[PDB]
């Protein structure tokens, strides 16, 4: 029982981090002269939970 | 005699003024395109910093 639950929670963590990796590689990918660039509303906002290192 | 001297001096003045005017006009035009590029780059960086919230 213990092993099955541990494996599933690790699975969740893994999918989360790989999604993050997708987002960040896109962030590096884009640049200027790009159809998606514009002014967005007050993005200087700090997040609510704001996990630390 | 003194009149004609004055006349020559004035023409010298006007010619130099003309050339300075042309050079300044060119410089100003350059400055406007500097403005435009500044705003473009700000747009890009704004988007970048926004996107991480996902």
């Amino acid at each position: 029982c213990l092993l099955q639950e541990i494996r599933q929670q690790l699975n969740s963590d893994h999918r989360d981090k790989m999604e993050t990796l997708e987002i960040d590689r896109g962030c590096l990918s884009l640049n200027l002269t790009s159809p998606n660039i514009s002014l967005k509303v007050n993005p200087t906002r700090i997040p609510k939970d704001s996990t630390t290192l | 005699r003194e009149m004609e001297s004055f006349y020559s001096e004035l023409k010298w003045q006007e010619k130099n003024t003309l050339e300075e005017i042309a050079e300044l006009q060119g410089d100003i035009r350059r400055l406007e395109e500097d403005l435009r590029r500044k705003m473009m780059n700000l747009k890009l960086a704004h988007t970048r910093l926004e996107s991480r919230t996902y």
